[PDB]
């Protein structure tokens, strides 16, 4: 429900995306009530085309916030600013059991579509310890981690995960547990690893609620391609489209499918079709990191790698036509992954032809045992001299 | 090394010219 | 008694006199009256209105009136309040799902079904109606709604069960989530229809599910062909007083079995016509002709066949598993005779042998060798096979890789606590 926030202020700041995308990114603050959110959302991106007010910037996004919509802001402020200081006060006097359990819950909904972290605070730690129905704690400590995802505060993240940890296999609801997965995955993205926010992501595909979260169409599709950054081509090819997921999501995967489809095939000419459709709507519409280079790198390597692992030498011939990209190109994108070390073969391009070396047996390995002993070495001899005195 | 996504824009469009014509 | 003594003679009448088209607004106007009746006992003027309407659900066509007629079967069922009258009733389900009309509105006349049943009346309806919903969404491929409909029910209908009608949703949903690929799920369903299910004395079309669906637990999961062979027979001889979508996945297995042996032949000698030519079209003749490309060691045969077949691979599980083995089985056996005595084996020879054309077999090739189920290589610079060992890693050096990497790590951290002396 105030995820749906995150997703719409990302889609102004991706660069296959502007302008227009502040009009829609509007509209939900006023509907929900999520207004504060979206004005403390503006200082989290820092100036990436955002910030659409008559207050300010009328002209420089060519949208602005409505006059309704301001009064608005203002009220529904201060209206949960304002039942939180009295609620806080009338709690502690009273059954600490009873009366501050339900007192800081009343809130909650409204506190975290606000996003105050300063309120939070101090109200949502006292509900926890106190035993009750343990779904709805579990319910409760996702309000808290929805706040300090907004600000993109890495300390305000971190602290709020762990009360969320704890209580998860006390209640051991299954279904709840899925929400947690999110919120990581948000998190991890945030700092840059998509890989370990992959792996959270593809357990949450199972199970879904749409309770705190946005839609199950707009999760599968991102679950698909952030799986993709971290695993190889056979088993995330084999997962969606052999099991289950185009079938019951009724099409909505195709983008992403397509792109693993080719590597699978061994006709990479679909591999480059793919490409443009699964980054502006599969990838790019994230806040979190819309940093197209990991998962684009990462793809472009397990494109060439399964071409190298099948013949020990190719024609650039039938690189070139199996691509369908040019010669230049694949050269040019080919210079990055063999200088880096992801890949190791090379195109002897004025004769046509492209030698590729194995992986197999010691001979690849010494190779290998030699580029982590240089750091190594060259890390000790500095510790030498500096233990030593 | 890193930060790639902006170049990688660009390798994209030209790239698709190429991709058109050249294909079988 | 009003139900069979006017309405099936008028009915009868409109239809024989006077032109399909011209009947059509008598029998609209019909089934109007039939709500109110002229009934003497509500019971039996209710199985007989469910059963002359259900000659209609048979075709089932896709007419005007056919969309309307179909509306008034669902307050009907809830006046029935009889038992036995829930069987009659599934028959006629049956029969409307095995021919297809729009997908969107059988999925909608079983939805609306399923909430009136609870509303009027007993949860044992409601359960009914679900068996035929849960079946006809595997093959529309709308999987997430079949597994909501058949998760919620379990508990409600358990603090009920004495009764024989139960047991039929919990198989049906097995069919359904094994098709999807959950295999948790399946087998929960299969858990479910064991326990509930005590012996058979059931209706015989109940007896005929009860045995197909253990049938296929045992072959797919557990691996006993032998069983699911012996269970397929007696659930075969429970269908052919019936007419279902059941009778036809049964006609299946039996062959299925045969072809799992790895002798055609016996496929070939089985064949029971009994419900095959019922139901003849693409999935009768699918079962022989993987036998027949078991039988080349063609692996074109089994290629072509496979990709119009692809909609048998969704409506069952067992077919699409099976097909997937013998495929992948019938290259490996091909390959590896192709290898052992020659290396740098001629590309015109490797097609020969499988059976395709110089292009098809490279390209299937390529994914092999990622796998890396022959250690070999392609090699295109001269368009020649070449196996070799070619082991990947060794042990030593592929534990120690490992290892230098930990290493670098905690040098990193050397370095940290280092920073203090200076």
């Amino acid at each position: 429900m105030p995820l749906e926030n995150l997703e719409e202020e990302g889609l102004p700041k991706n660069p296959d995306l502007r302008i227009a995308q502040l009009r829609f990114l509007l509209s939900l603050p006023e509907h929900r009530g999520d207004t504060a959110v979206r004005e403390e959302l503006m200082a989290a991106v820092r100036e990436n085309n955002m910030a659409p007010y008559y207050e300010a910037l009328c002209k420089s996004l060519d949208w602005q916030m409505d006059m309704d919509l301001l009064s608005k802001m203002k009220k529904a402020n201060e209206e949960e600013l304002k039942r939180l200081d009295e609620e806080l006060e009338d709690a502690e006097k009273n059954l600490g059991e009873s009366e501050i359990r339900d007192a800081m819950m009343a809130k909650a909904e409204y506190l975290c579509q606000i996003g105050d972290k300063e309120g939070a605070l101090t109200a949502f730690r006292k509900t926890y310890d106190k035993t009750v129905a343990l779904g709805h704690r579990l319910d409760i400590v996702f309000y808290l981690l929805r706040i300090g995802l907004f600000y993109m505060d890495n300390d305000l993240i971190t602290r709020n995960t762990e009360k969320a940890k704890s209580l998860i296999e006390e209640g051991g609801d299954w279904d709840r547990r899925n929400r947690l997965k999110v919120y990581q995955g948000l998190y991890c993205v945030a700092i840059r690893d998509f890989k370990q926010a992959a792996e959270l992501f593809l357990d949450t595909v199972s199970t879904f609620t749409s309770y705190e979260l946005m839609d199950y169409k707009t999760f599968v599709t991102y679950t698909v391609y952030v799986s993709m950054i971290a695993l190889e081509r056979p088993d995330l090819r084999e997962k969606v489209i052999k099991g289950a997921e185009i079938l019951e999501v009724l099409h909505s995967l195709p983008a992403v499918r397509q792109y693993l489809f080719s590597l699978y095939e061994c006709r990479y000419s679909v591999f480059f079709q793919s490409l443009a459709v699964v980054e502006q709507e599969m990838k790019k519409d994230w806040l979190f990191a819309p940093h197209y280079r990991y998962y684009v790198r990462e793809m472009r390597i397990h494109a060439y790698s399964q071409l190298l692992e099948s013949y020990r030498s190719l024609t650039l011939g039938y690189m070139a036509e199996a691509f369908g990209v040019g010669v230049e190109f694949i050269d040019q994108e080919l210079s990055r992954f063999i200088a880096a070390g992801r890949l190791h073969c090379k195109i002897d391009k004025v004769n046509e032809i492209v030698e590729t070396n194995r992986p197999d047996s010691k001979n690849w390995q010494y190779q290998e045992t030699i580029k982590k002993g240089d750091l190594l070495l060259n890390r000790v001899q500095k510790l030498s001299r500096v233990i030593n005195m | 090394n890193v930060e790639d996504d902006f170049s990688n824009q660009l390798r994209a469009e030209l790239e698709k010219h190429g991709y058109k014509m050249e294909t079988s | 008694m009003a139900a069979a003594a006017v309405v099936e003679f008028q009915r009868a009448q409109s239809l024989l006199s006077t032109d399909r088209e011209a009947s059509i607004d008598i029998l609209h106007s019909i089934v109007k009256r039939d709500i109110q009746e002229n009934d003497e006992e509500a019971v039996q003027v209710k199985e007989q209105s469910i059963l002359e309407l259900g000659s209609l659900l048979a075709k089932t066509g896709q007419a005007a009136e056919l969309g309307g007629l179909l509306k008034y079967v669902r307050p009907f069922l809830n006046s029935i309040s009889k038992a036995k009258a829930a069987r009659l009733v599934r028959s006629l389900l049956d029969l409307f799902l095995d021919m297809e009309a729009a997908t969107g509105q059988e999925v909608e006349l079983c939805l609306e079904c399923i909430e009136w049943a609870k509303s009027e009346k007993r949860t044992f309806l409601r359960q009914a109606l679900e068996a035929r919903l849960v079946s006809l969404y595997f093959d529309t491929k709308r999987y997430q709604e079949a597994l909501h409909l058949g998760s919620q029910l379990l508990r409600e209908l358990k603090k009920m069960d004495d009764k024989a009608l139960l047991v039929e949703v919990q198989l049906l949903e097995s069919k359904t989530y094994h098709a999807l690929s959950n295999l948790p799920k399946a087998r929960a369903a299969l858990t479910s229809a064991r326990t509930t299910a005590n012996a058979i004395y059931c209706p015989p079309k109940l007896q005929a599910t009860l045995d197909m669906q253990s049938g296929i637990i045992h072959a797919a999961e557990e691996k006993d062909w032998k069983t699911a062979y012996s269970y397929f027979y007696e659930a075969f001889e429970g269908y052919d007083s019936i007419d279902s979508p059941k009778a036809i996945t049964s006609l299946k297995y039996m062959l299925l079995c045969k072809i799992m042996l790895n002798t055609p032949e016996d496929v070939q000698a089985l064949v029971s016509g009994k419900l095959a030519l019922r139901y003849a079209g693409r999935q009768t003749e699918a079962l022989k002709c993987v036998a027949q490309a078991s039988k080349n060691r063609s692996l074109a045969d089994f290629e072509k066949a496979l990709t119009d077949y692809r909609a048998e691979l969704r409506d069952d599980p067992i077919i699409s598993t099976h097909l997937a083995k013998l495929y992948d089985n019938l290259l490996e056996q091909n390959l590896i005779r192709v290898i052992e005595p020659f290396s740098r084996v001629q590309i015109e020879h490797i097609s020969s042998l499988i059976k395709l054309s110089k292009a098809d077999v490279e390209r299937k090739l390529s994914q092999m060798i990622l796998d890396k189920k022959f250690h070999g290589i392609l090699d295109q610079g001269e368009g020649v096979l070449i196996i070799f060992d070619e082991p990947p890693v060794d042990k030593t050096y592929e534990a120690a890789l490992e290892t230098i990497q930990n290493m670098s790590k905690v040098v990193d951290s050397l370095y940290n606590k280092a920073k203090k002396l200076t």
